[PDB]
């Protein structure tokens, strides 16, 4: 409802230090998580309350710049958290971390708005039903399978193929998707958000005319404070929520880096009056990543098939950032930097790319076996490649892999801007015959890299011609 | 910095060894095409360690060519092994020393980080 | 200096590239206008020279016809000895280059806040153009040193440190800034601002905190390796750990014709050029994909206090991508790239003219070139 | 939940083993009753399945003859997505296994103290049996994640951190607990409580602070290596870095 | 090999120098300061009689507090300053370790009411090293050709101490510890020894090329020495260096107190012919270490006799 | 007393290393901000100040002397640890004893290339 007590819901700013504004109310202390309105402004400045310091003083986290703020400025108490307008009337538009319209097309007329802080779905709300969903990608679809409501997680070590992949999943999946879609861009480039906008126009997805728009774009990025990157992920989630629940539909949600939800704390923690931790971080990262990701799920009212992305600071999976996250993603894909040298793209690795949907019941007995067999050969392969033989192969022991490694290196669509290679895909269709051959030995002999930047076995001989070797 | 150094040598060993690995089979190709008619009934009726067992046992285009022709392959097999049994068992170390960097990559990051706060957080 | 970067709607698409004049750079790694290209690289490696060439390249432009085909320059010096700076001001003045450039200095003496506020001062310099149709090139020489210089200021205010003292908002430090050099849509101005943030590589690590912090933002990062350099391999760019990101949009049809193979031919070649050293019996003729790294490499090694305009860059390298010089043992190749020009500006004054007419490679001049090369 | 483990005199000797039903496990690594068997192992490696089999194995027992030859089960979920938990509750319900089991959840949403107090809540569950003749099997799924979750709470009380923020008494954290699943002497009850603490292996390291902290206590540690698994080598147990400790007392004459 | 070198640069350069000289000893041994004193007497440089003295000695070392090692470098600089400016002359300044100017802060920072940083250090090391080194320079009134020295704590160049410093020195020389085993002395390394005065215009096209070529061969050399061949050389691919490594290992003057080897030097003079040969192949074959603890190619054959191999 | 009375002496500081372990203790308890491995920053002035006191005495001052050999604990072989650097960075001449050798029979077991006399041939009489 948003209505304070019969006593002043106005406080006066008593302290400003970058992203932290301390405020002091006399007749009506505003709860933690409440959205506050800074008066005397030339724009909209909301400070999210964070602590109740005592001496009748709160502690807020700035949602935008704290420039020019002055020790005494009036701050208003809305009486409810940051609430953004939720509804179909937000589709095709671009919102920011507060619900303000940033695609410039004027007011977002909506029936209601929902708080960005909502109780996560309870135990007796969850759903065990794991119905499959195909992407037609090598490692990504086959190896570590995906699923309805299942969370995807792309672990990239900074420029290894995390965001390229997502645009791609948009390609095969988003467009052809029935039901609505969302894209919360948290942290990452504004450049991309722009293009992504116009590309979504070029391909109708976002149509500025009719009302045939299916995606909703929530943004809050890099040129902004951490209080903002802290919650843009929430907002673009509060969106997808409303669609699944109050409008019973199976939504999709695209978070471009969801751990920016944590760079955030890593930028506000200590400056909040907290004692550091792992790497400096925060004694909250666990509950943080937790409380948030436990919303982007399915339920007895609807499903949210989501796709996230998680960055690898200093290339260290040993960071409690990519790490802690793992326990949430219903399929792993740790793209390796030592893999991009090899060109292998996507850089998904034949080890750290798990799934809680890879059993013979849903993926295949045939499929999940050669998968075991592909990583098997691959494991002793990782050793042999250096161990025993010492780099140079040949040696002895003829007792395929280099082949399969080229198989799952599908260069696909979103990578056209590099070498004309296009949409290498197709939904399982002819994986059969093909990949199995490699492993048992069949058809396996074609002069090494002669089968490199392509996938289907049919192009072993449809290239042997391209590069021939005989007389 | 440090492991980068002992990770260099490995990578430096790769190029030479791992490429020759392909040659390991190539030498075979450049042999059989002519050797075969002379074998079986066509007549009658590092560097591994293969080129050694024969020589230590000391305690006219006929035999001298027929033997060498078959000995040719027994000799280059060293490459075979040098690039496959020397590299099968020498890589792990790539996946091992790379896997502790990030151990002491993380470490230092979470070692000096302690000191920075060891003083910072406690004052007045 | 505390402005917030534009946004989705003001921006458009990186098009109308900007010429560094550095063959290896542009051709391989083309820089488009309105974007952020990160030039990381250890001590003594070329970061300031390349940027200094890239800037020297606008010469002929700042006095010719097409106003839109120009470029003003903002050189930010952060940390550096104020003599190294006088080395550039005087040197850029030699090529008259200073006549269209603005240079700012936060040289060592200057208290930490200055070495901090400096970039945010240069950003604003160019923003004058990026907001007035005009374009610009800003170079933030050593944001790294600004990193060394930021923590200072915050620790003294008693703002709890985090990683390597870095005040936590070490991101918002360098996000906030780079995010300000953007592309301007007609509907907003058409202007632009391109930024190349300089960074100090610690022995070769590009993924250090701050570098991650910076590479995790910037679109396109040119890595300069001290490890190579002396090898002659200068600029010394490592492919597989450096990209253009913005894609082929930067490289005009010209480079999209020739350069289309150059950088990723070497993306996996980093394996074979990392093998050949021991081949023998493999795929006999796999040697081609190899013959194509060496010889070309010697064409890929731009180096001098002089830039070779786009149509000259369309001259020499093309000749290689289209393997004609090829076979011949390298060594003297250096004299081709050198003489092919003194030979071109002496008789072939029309072939370059077909890129200021068609702006790509002609069916015609393909032959013409193909005749002076053979 | 703040009870102090029994002691020298109440306890006796790990005998009357408990059947996981997992060949490789029992045969190789036999688990005796009243003891603490640590199942360390990286992400995706089988720790929850094995424990889930080990628990599914009591089936035929919980309705047959020999009462003493039974086993009640306490499954503690710490951190996990509350869907992964519903995956088990429903799945264990399929094999009717839930009919004799108690399951507790401290799933992510739940504030750090809960993910903390949880194990000490399950310990007490079973202690009902270990103190009433009856026996039990408790699984502390991810004490590791409880480690991630303990430091939180202490740092906020301003209790000086030590190693990786870990409040110093990161030992007394996991000593205090495990030390509570003991063997009961006839003279005290004959009851038992066996505990298998789950742990998250960081790329293969078993000697990390917390793991040392935990392996340095527990008697018998089954290591699960992601490094193997796909190889087909599943469970994938590394011998030389994993033991039964209690010795051949667990393995009956058969094994 | 940081301080030995400096006494040496004094040898060839200081003595023969026209104009005045200074020596600020910051941090380091008192033993050396003493000897350095008396050696400067033995060789007249410092004469206690006439008034024919050219060097000025400012000291503040080890047996003293950090407030002192913090500023001795400053003082010995305030000296060289006055000479260059108010007395228009091209001075020389010798700082025996100039980053002691920072051990200083590292010993006074925290105890001043500051929050630590890199390694514990100080949130000022940058401006510190900065504000100071930006005085020891030339100007429209005179020049200061200086020579400093910077220590590598825990052998880690990764220390923001040797590191931060680099950006100031107009020529690098990172002597390696893994090099002293090899005996290579000075321990200057074929990688990390840069310069902002190494262009063909001032050094030589011929010279700067074979320099590129010396470190070139050296780079793939650093790899080959272990990579591919695995330690043991021979292998295959005959496609000099070990030679050149002995070339630049000039044992010179200040290292006499070890094995009688003396003043191996001479100003460029006969580098020509010599070093170039090695690289192109010419004259390159002499039985490996047979050309080790010496430099000039002329001593390949003037030693082959010393250690002969034939019949 | 001797180095100031013509007489000479030999002092052995058995384990300055252990004194390093033992110094930080005292300072941390006075709440003097720690720096490297707790070492109170003036971990230098700790061992500079001391060694710098064993010097050579000129006739004109006494002719006396004091020689000092500071003992140090090598951690697996590292001689460049903070404290060792701190100490080797002072002392003139360092005899390295390696456990790595010893049993080999190679005792004392001195590693050349990582140990010197520094003072030069002045010590070794004409004989040596
Ligand atoms: N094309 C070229 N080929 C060979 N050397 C060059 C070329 N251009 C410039 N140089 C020389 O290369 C070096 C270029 O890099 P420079 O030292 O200026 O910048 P940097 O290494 O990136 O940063 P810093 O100034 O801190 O060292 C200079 O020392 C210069 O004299
Ligand atoms: N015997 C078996 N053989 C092959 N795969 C199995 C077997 N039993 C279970 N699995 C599969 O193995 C995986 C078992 O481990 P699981 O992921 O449940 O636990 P964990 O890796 O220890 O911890 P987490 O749930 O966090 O990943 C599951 O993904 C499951 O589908
Ligand atoms: N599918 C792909 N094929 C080839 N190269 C790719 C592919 N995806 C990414 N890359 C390379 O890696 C770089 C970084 O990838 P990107 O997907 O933009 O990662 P992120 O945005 O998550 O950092 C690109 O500039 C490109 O060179
Ligand atoms: N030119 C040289 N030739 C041979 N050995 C040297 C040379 N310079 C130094 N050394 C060796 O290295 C040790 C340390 O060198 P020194 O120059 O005194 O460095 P610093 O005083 O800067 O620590 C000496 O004791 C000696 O053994
Ligand atoms: O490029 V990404 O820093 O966003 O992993
Ligand atoms: O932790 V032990 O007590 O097993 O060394
Ligand atoms: O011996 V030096 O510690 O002064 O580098
Ligand atoms: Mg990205
Ligand atoms: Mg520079
Ligand atoms: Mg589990
Ligand atoms: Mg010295």
């Amino acid at each position: 409802s948003a209505a304070p007590k019969a006593g002043t819901a106005t406080g006066q700013i008593v302290a400003v230090i970058g992203a932290v504004v301390d405020v002091q109310f006399d007749e009506g202390l505003p709860p933690i998580l409440n959205a506050l309105e800074v008066q005397g402004r030339e724009s909209r400045l909301v400070l999210e309350v964070a602590q109740h310091l005592g001496e009748s003083t709160v502690r807020t986290i700035a949602m935008d710049g704290t420039e020019g703020l002055v020790r005494g400025q009036k701050v208003l108490d809305s009486g409810a958290p940051i609430k953004i307008p939720v509804g179909p009337e937000t589709l095709g538009r671009i919102m920011n971390v507060i619900g303000e319209p940033i695609d410039e097309r004027g007011p977002i007329k909506t029936k209601q708005f929902a708080p960005i802080h909502a109780e996560a779905p309870e135990f007796i709300e969850m759903s065990v039903e794991q119905e499959i969903l195909v992407t037609g990608i090598k490692v990504v679809d086959l190896l570590a399978p995906y699923a309805k409501g299942g969370k995807i997680g792309l672990f990239g070590g900074a420029g290894v193929g995390k965001t390229v992949l997502i645009m791609e999943l948009i390609n095969n999946v988003a467009k052809a998707h029935g039901g609505y879609s969302v894209f919360a861009g948290v942290g990452e480039r504004t450049r991309e958000g722009n293009d992504l906008y116009h590309e979504m126009i070029e391909s109708g997805v976002i149509n500025l005319k009719d009302a045939t728009s299916k995606v909703a774009l929530v943004y809050g990025q890099m040129n902004e404070p951490p209080g903002a990157r802290a919650r843009v992920a929430l907002t673009g989630l509060t969106v997808a929520e409303y669609f699944r629940d109050q409008e019973g539909q199976d939504v999709l949600l695209f978070i471009d880096n969801i751990f920016r939800f944590t760079q955030a704390g890593s930028e506000v923690s200590a400056l909040l009056g907290r004692i550091p931790s792992a790497v400096g971080y925060q004694p909250t990262l666990a509950t943080d990543m937790g409380t948030m990701q436990e919303r982007i799920t399915t339920t007895k009212k609807g499903s949210i098939t989501s796709v996230q992305a998680i960055y690898v600071p200093a290339d260290d999976l040993t960071d409690p950032a990519p790490a802690t996250t793992f326990a949430h993603l219903d399929a792993t894909t740790v793209l390796s930097r030592a893999i991009a040298e090899l060109g292998i793209y996507p850089a998904v690795d034949p080890l750290d790319s798990t799934s809680r949907i890879m059993d013979p019941n849903i993926v295949g007995s045939e499929h999940y076996d050669v998968a075991r067999g592909v990583q098997k050969i691959l494991q002793d392969y990782k050793s042999l490649q250096d161990i025993i033989a010492i780099l140079g192969m040949d040696e002895l022991s003829e007792e395929r892999a280099r082949k399969i490694q080229r198989f799952l290196s599908q260069p696909f669509q979103v990578a056209e801007v590099f070498t004309g290679h296009m949409g290498k895909l197709v939904p399982l269709k002819e994986t059969i015959k093909g990949f199995q051959q490699i492993l048992a030995g069949d058809y396996d002999h074609l002069p090494e890299q002669a089968f490199y930047m392509v996938g289907p076995i049919e192009e072993a001989v449809a290239k042997a011609d391209k590069l021939a070797e005989e007389h | 910095k440090d492991i980068t150094r002992r990770l260099k040598s490995i990578k430096n060993i790769q190029k030479i060894t791992k490429s020759m690995k392909m040659v390991a089979a190539a030498k075979y190709a450049r042999a059989e095409r002519e050797l075969k008619p002379a074998r079986v009934y066509g007549t009658g009726s590092l560097c591994g360690a293969i080129h050694s067992s024969v020589a230590k046992q000391m305690k006219l285009a006929n035999i001298i060519y027929y033997s060498l022709k078959e000995s040719t392959t027994s000799e280059q097999s060293a490459r075979m092994t040098a690039m496959d049994n020397a590299s099968k068992n020498a890589s792990d170390m790539i996946d091992k020393l790379t896997l502790t960097f990030n151990r002491t990559r993380q470490a230092v990051i979470t070692k000096e980080l302690i000191e920075i706060i060891s003083g910072a957080a406690a004052l007045d | 200096v505390g402005l917030k970067a534009p946004g989705i709607i003001p921006r458009i698409s990186v098009r109308e590239p900007m010429q560094t004049g550095i063959k290896a750079v542009d051709s391989l790694v083309p820089i488009g206008r309105g974007q952020r290209e990160l030039i990381i690289g250890d001590r003594q490696t070329g970061k300031t020279s390349i940027a200094i060439d890239t800037i020297i390249n606008q010469k002929r432009f700042n006095d010719g016809t097409d106003e839109k085909k120009k470029l003003y320059c903002i050189y930010v010096a952060i940390g550096q000895k104020r003599s190294t700076v006088a080395q550039l001001v005087k040197r850029l003045t030699d090529a008259d280059a200073m006549k269209y450039t603005i240079v700012v200095s936060a040289t060592a003496s200057d208290a930490a806040p200055l070495q901090y506020l400096a970039p945010y001062s240069g950003c604003s310099m160019g923003e004058y153009f990026r907001d007035n149709g005009k374009h610009a090139l800003i170079i933030y020489d050593d944001l790294s040193k600004q990193a060394v210089a930021y923590r200072q200021m915050s620790l003294l205010l008693r703002r709890p440190p985090g990683r390597e003292a870095y005040p936590g908002d070490v991101f918002y430090l360098h996000s906030r800034l780079l995010e300000r050099a953007a592309k301007m849509n007609d509907s907003f101005g058409g202007g632009s601002l391109t930024a190349l943030p300089v960074i100090e590589t610690q022995a070769g690590d590009v993924s250090a905190y701050i570098p991650t912090n910076v590479i995790s933002i910037t679109d396109g990062q040119i890595f300069l390796e001290t490890e190579l350099f002396y090898k002659g391999i200068r600029p010394a760019i490592n492919v597989g750990l450096s990209v253009s990101r913005v894609g082929s949009a930067a490289q005009t049809r010209a480079m999209k014709q020739v350069a289309g193979t150059m950088k990723l031919e070497l993306a996996q070649y980093r394996e074979v050029a990392a093998f050949a050293q021991f081949g023998s019996d493999l795929d006999a003729a796999t040697q081609q994909l190899l013959s194509r790294g060496v010889r070309l490499t010697e064409l890929l090694k731009q180096g001098q206090y002089s830039p070779m305009a786009i149509e000259e860059q369309v001259a020499v390298i093309y000749a290689g991508v289209r393997g004609y010089l090829d076979k011949l043992e390298p060594s003297k190749i250096t004299k081709f790239e050198s003489a092919f020009l003194s030979h071109v500006v002496s008789q072939h004054q029309s072939l370059l003219g077909n890129i200021r007419s068609d702006g790509k490679i002609s069916e015609q001049s393909d032959a013409k070139l193909k005749e002076i090369v053979t």
